[PDB]
């Protein structure tokens, strides 16, 4: 607070607008017509107090040469010109005056490029959000990219996009740099200046084969360390169970194997930058050196003075002096355009495409996009406002057909008809937003405090909630405490219990909960809060004896539905699964009723 | 100083510390020294020999290069070597006490982008920091030898440059 | 934040910049005044003004990457910070030669006077708690949730503090332990699944030690066999990050034929049929029952109707030993904890 918001045109949604305005100018290519039309006005802007500056910062040689050739050395009123720029006094003020203007257009030109990578920062992290509010969860789960890849995306390749970003006029000036120093060399020496040509043809062969020698480096060092981030992660996320079964020298020895095969390429990459700004702070003094006492050799001498000298000296300085930066220069353009080919292969990903609520009516639907159907011909007459129980062995479809009416899956043939809506769905996994206890039941929804204090008492949450230091402002989740498990699983079935949307997809809620917490569950809450308004809970569990208290059974086996209806249509038809759930509850003697 | 370059320092070893300062600091001196031989190779009005020297006076400038350059690369790649291999077995062996009251975010963010820092971008701001102060110290150095009239007017200059620098340094920080 | 950070750094590099200008005019103004009216030949005034350009050159980058030195020299403070933790203390008082080759032979698993805690600070956990059990004895522990149930079974690897206590197997001192060869040939099975990507025979196998009829026959003796086989891969095939390719259900079958495939005598489970079917959870206690006869099968009851048919059943309520008896026993007591827990489930 008191540094305030940022004006209108740094906003994000102002850019992105114009990066998405770039976009429907019509691979990587139109990721960097779309940058250069929409940044590019900006980076001339900064190109231009760039090339600004280092021509007024061209007034160090021939100030040399002005006052050390002058230090060696109407008709009575006024000065000529050839007096007046021979003098040491008034050149040693106007080499005052033009440092602070060519410092002063070098933080100019600074400060354009970092606002405009500031820019690019917010506007590729809007278009990242808006990809990824857009992805099917297929590219998480079968195979692609992780989720690691993709927060570490942002942390690393926007900032790799952004620092490229940084010095991106500076590889503009170093055509103009060179160029008008060469001309100031000729000016000064002539023809005895072209041969310091160390500098003048730069050997660009050799700079440009140790830049690709940097992208043989850098591929495979940022291959190996999204490998080596992978492993960390899933040691560090499963070091429990790599602790308990004495499996910790094996994963350290896979993780060090990883990181000795990424320290190859490290060794690589440090030498060959190592012989980078060898050349580069080689090349210079070897151009002094062939320029100097190729003077004074092989040409014969034209006035070779301290003012020549010192002013060549100078200009060589000048001269070599943004070209110190260059191996900086070539790994962030290198890092930039690893970074763009990453962005690129992320925004082309896969993506989405009468008493009853929801009409799923012979509807394949398929995990992959390649594979043979995971859930087959099923047809589906959910009721508005009742209890639905879908019940089934490992790996039927249980979650899968929760996961059909959101839309996540690829659906092949069939037609669901919706009525989509909002849905109160906490699922197999459970989730933490990272914040307080309160702000994860709440969830933005206004904040019923009667509601609020009801779904605690629904659901049990007050004895473990009392256990806590802060109670509903205690940090839990990923950032902050640790919870049990048993408190994770109800404190996200405690959020669908909560948020008024009418659907409630209850994914299993009594895999970490016991007997007693599972019927204060099925007691209060289901059945007291849920059919107390006309809410449509479809809750699939493996506990079969709250199958009594079920206005809908779906039954389940090997991706296909058996039956849908209720328990007495299942005591009609069916009859062998009947008798099977029969034997599993131990219920021989009562009945299913 | 903090206790991380005194971390820095032991971790890469007196054996590559004592080759980083005394091959740039003898670099810049004879920097300042072939400057000085460019001064005295001017003041003519004796023959080559203020040009072989010179020669010669380059090229050791061209390999005392080439050793910084090496021994810049070699301490940034042994603490990259060493520093990771040691936080990893150091992290593995901990009590499930620790993992169960740390934020995870925070022994994946110090695996990341702290490995990532000390591994390729300190190196490359150690060369320019050495190379940048060095090379103001030295021209320091050559500005006291020329003109005796600068020392007291280098000392408010000075000054203002410390003043301003811990005026800005807390409001940075 | 981060264009402020940037404005208050070119800030400090304009007014070192104009610092550094004004050193190029004071030297540059008493090198032309030491030379006018005094003898300095010009070489050293050229020389003083190419230095004064290189301190205008050199002065703000020296600043810069003084700033940034600091500012990557933190990562280095919270490397170093992380580095001096603490260590589990892994080896034990005892000689590895003391201990047998053949370790876990038979399960005497002795309990006498336990009360765990998680640190020094905490509540105890665990009352005070004693049990005698015989190698053919496959016990079952029912309970409340937050009663102490599967800190009972993390405390036999030493993972929570076990600050006192007679905790001994075989009479052997299992504080007097080395820890890589006490949690080597005991395994647990979490309730919360954990695997890890790559493949199938890594994920059971991580050292490649056990041959494919092994891993074959702990699918079988799993029920995933069928599953696995009906795969394109069929072994040797992607499981990806989370194990997320498969159901939660499968996940905690991964898990069971993870803990399958060593060997064990003391198979001590937490409740790992949380996810799984009453069917195919039916199915597998049948299985493991009979194939392991001989190995002390510890489980944490989920459903009671599981734990029914054990040797004896422990129920901790509060974290102490309420009933220690025969299921029998306990249930024709019918005022019994496990009696009101089996009341309460059918
Ligand atoms: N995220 C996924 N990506 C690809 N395939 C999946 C995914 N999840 C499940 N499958 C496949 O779909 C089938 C059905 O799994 P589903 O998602 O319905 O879990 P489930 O059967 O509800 O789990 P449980 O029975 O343990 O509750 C499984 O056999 C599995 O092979
Ligand atoms: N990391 C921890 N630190 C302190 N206490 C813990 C920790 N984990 C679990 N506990 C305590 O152990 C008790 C028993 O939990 P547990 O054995 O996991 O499940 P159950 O409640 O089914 O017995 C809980 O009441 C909890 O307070
Ligand atoms: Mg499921
Ligand atoms: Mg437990």
């Amino acid at each position: 607070r008191a540094i305030g918001k940022l004006p209108i045109a740094m906003r994000a949604l102002t850019n992105y607008q114009r990066l998405c305005e770039a976009f429907d100018a019509q691979g990587a290519r139109a990721i960097w017509q779309a940058l250069s039309h929409a940044f590019g006005r900006r980076l001339v802007l900064s190109s231009t107090f760039r090339i600004l500056a280092d021509l007024l910062g061209f007034a160090g040689p021939l100030c040399i040469f002005g006052i050390v050739d002058h230090l060696g050395k109407l008709g009575v009123y006024f000065v000529s010109s050839q007096e007046f720029l021979a003098n040491a006094y008034v050149l040693a003020v106007l080499l005052f005056l033009a440092l602070l203007l060519q410092r002063t257009f070098l933080q100019a030109s600074y400060y354009v490029a970092i606002e405009t990578g500031i820019n690019l920062r917010g506007a590729i992290q809007t278009k990242i959000y808006n990809k990824i509010m857009h992805l099917s969860t297929s590219n998480l789960s079968m195979g692609e990219m992780t989720a690691g890849q993709i927060c570490n995306l942002v942390a690393i390749d926007t900032n790799q996009l952004m620092w490229f970003f940084f010095l991106c006029p500076n590889l503009w000036a170093m055509p103009v740099q060179i160029i008008v120093g060469v001309i100031l060399l000729y000016y000064i020496l002539g023809v005895s200046a072209l041969i310091g040509a160390a500098v003048i043809i730069l050997l660009a062969p050799v700079q440009y084969f140790v830049a690709t020698k940097l992208s043989q480096a850098q591929r495979s060092t940022l291959e190996y360390s999204n490998e080596r981030l992978k492993q960390t992660n899933e040691m560090l996320r499963g070091i429990k169970l790599l602790k308990l079964y004495a499996w910790e020298n094996i994963f350290r020895t896979r993780v060090e194997t990883t990181r000795r095969k990424e320290m190859t390429s490290l060794r690589a990459f440090a030498i060959y930058t190592s012989i980078s700004i060898f050349m580069n702070t080689a090349i210079p003094i070897a151009a002094v050196l062939i320029t100097f006492v190729g003077h004074v050799s092989f040409f014969k001498e034209a006035d070779f003075s301290p003012s020549v000298a010192f002013a060549s000296l100078s200009l060589f300085h000048i001269l070599v002096t943004p070209l110190f930066l260059l191996s900086s220069v070539v790994r962030s353009t290198v890092k930039a355009l690893v970074s763009v080919q990453k962005l690129s292969e992320f925004l082309s990903s896969a993506e989405i495409r009468d008493n009853c609520c929801v009409q799923i009516m012979g509807g394949y639907f398929t995990w992959t996009p390649d594979g043979i159907p995971t859930l087959s011909n099923i047809t589906i007459r959910i009721p508005r406002g009742q209890l639905t129980m879908i019940v089934g062995q490992v790996g039927c479809g249980k979650s899968s057909l929760l996961l059909a009416a959101l839309g996540e899956m690829q659906k092949v043939s069939g037609a669901v008809f919706w009525s989509r809506g909002p849905v109160a769905y906490a699922s197999q996994k459970p989730w933490l937003l990272n914040a307080t206890v309160e702000e994860n039941i709440i969830f933005e929804s206004p904040f019923n405090k009667q509601r609020y204090k009801m779904v605690i008492e629904a659901c049990s949450l007050q004895p473990d909630i009392d256990i806590l230091p802060h109670g509903d402002q205690t940090q839990i989740g990923e950032r902050g405490i640790n919870l049990s498990g048993g408190q994770r699983q109800r404190i996200s079935v405690a959020r669908a219990l909560y948020q008024h949307a009418n659907v409630v997809f209850l994914d299993d809620p009594f895999s970490a909960l016991d007997i007693h917490l599972s019927d204060h569950l099925m007691q209060a809450g289901i059945l007291e809060l849920l059919r107390d308004d006309k809410r449509t809970v479809v809750l699939v569990t493996h506990k079969l004896q709250y199958l009594p208290h079920a206005d809908w059974i779906i039954a389940m086996k090997d991706g296909t539905i058996q039956r849908e209806g209720t328990l007495k249509d299942f005591q009609r038809s069916e009859c062998q699964l009947f008798e099977h759930w029969k034997t599993l509850m131990n219920r021989q003697d009562q009945e299913l009723e | 100083p903090w206790r991380a370059c005194a971390k820095y320092l032991s971790s890469a070893g007196i054996l590559l510390l004592s080759l980083l300062v005394f091959s740039q600091l003898l670099k810049h001196m004879v920097l300042v020294a072939i400057d000085y031989w460019l001064a005295k190779w001017t003041d003519s009005a004796d023959q080559t020999v203020y040009a072989m020297v010179f020669t010669v006076l380059c090229s050791l400038g061209i390999v005392l290069c080439l050793v910084t350059s090496v021994t810049v690369e070699w301490t940034g790649l042994k603490v990259a070597k060493r520093l990771h291999r040691s936080l990893l077995n150091r992290i593995i062996l901990a009590p499930m006490r620790f993992f169960e009251t740390t934020p995870l975010g925070s022994i994946l963010n110090r695996f990341s982008s702290d490995c990532n820092t000390i591994d390729q971008h300190i190196p490359s701001t150690l060369e320019c920091l050495s190379r940048s102060t060095l090379l103001c110290v030295s021209a320091l150095a050559v500005i006291s030898y020329v003109t005796p009239v600068f020392l007291v007017a280098l000392l408010p200059l000075a000054i203002v440059c410390y003043f301003i620098q811990k005026y800005f340094r807390v409001a940075s920080r | 934040a981060s264009l402020f950070l940037t404005a208050a750094n070119r800030w400090l590099e304009v007014r070192m910049e104009y610092i550094g200008a004004c050193v190029v005019l004071i030297a540059a103004v008493t090198s032309i005044s030491n030379s006018l009216h005094r003898e300095l030949s010009a070489g050293l005034v050229g020389l003083g003004l190419t230095y004064a350009l290189m301190v205008s050159n050199y002065l703000n980058w020296m600043v810069r990457n003084l700033a940034d030195m600091e500012l990557q020299l933190g990562a280095v403070k919270r490397i170093h910070g992380l580095l001096k933790t603490e260590a589990e203390s892994y080896e034990g008082l005892l000689a590895p030669s003391l201990i047998p080759k053949n370790w876990p032979d038979q399960g005497k698993i002795q309990i006498q006077n336990l009360s765990v805690r998680y640190d020094s600070s905490l509540k105890p956990v665990l009352k005070h708690v004693n049990a005698l059990i015989a190698p053919g004895q496959k016990i079952g522990i029912c309970g409340r949730t937050g009663s102490g149930k599967s800190s009972f079974s993390l405390a036999f690897f030493r993972m929570v503090d076990t600050f006192e206590g007679h905790i001994i197997i075989d009479g052997i001192d299992i504080a007097k332990l080395p820890l890589h060869t006490l949690r080597s040939r005991l395994s647990i099975i979490l309730q919360d699944p954990v695997l890890f990507s790559g493949t199938i025979r890594f994920n059971l196998d991580p050292e490649r030690k056990c041959s494919d009829s092994t891993l074959w026959e702990a699918l079988e003796i799993a029920q995933l066999k069928l599953v696995v086989k009906a795969l394109p891969g069929g072994l040797d095939a992607i499981i990806t990050e989370g194990g997320e390719n498969f159901s939660q259900g499968q996940r905690q079958l991964f898990c069971l034929a993870r803990a399958f495939v060593r060997k064990t005598s003391i198979f001590i489970m937490d409740e790992a049929t949380a996810s799984i079917d009453m069917a195919t959870e039916n199915i597998l206690q049948k299985v493991v029952m009979t194939a392991f006869a001989d190995r002390t099968v510890v489980t944490i009851a989920h459903r009671v109707h599981t734990i029914l048919s054990a040797d004896l059943v422990i129920v901790l309520k509060r974290g102490a030993i309420l009933e220690f008896d025969k299921p029998e026993k306990l249930l024709s007591r019918k005022d019994s904890v496990f009696a009101s827990f089996v009341r309460a489930d059918k």
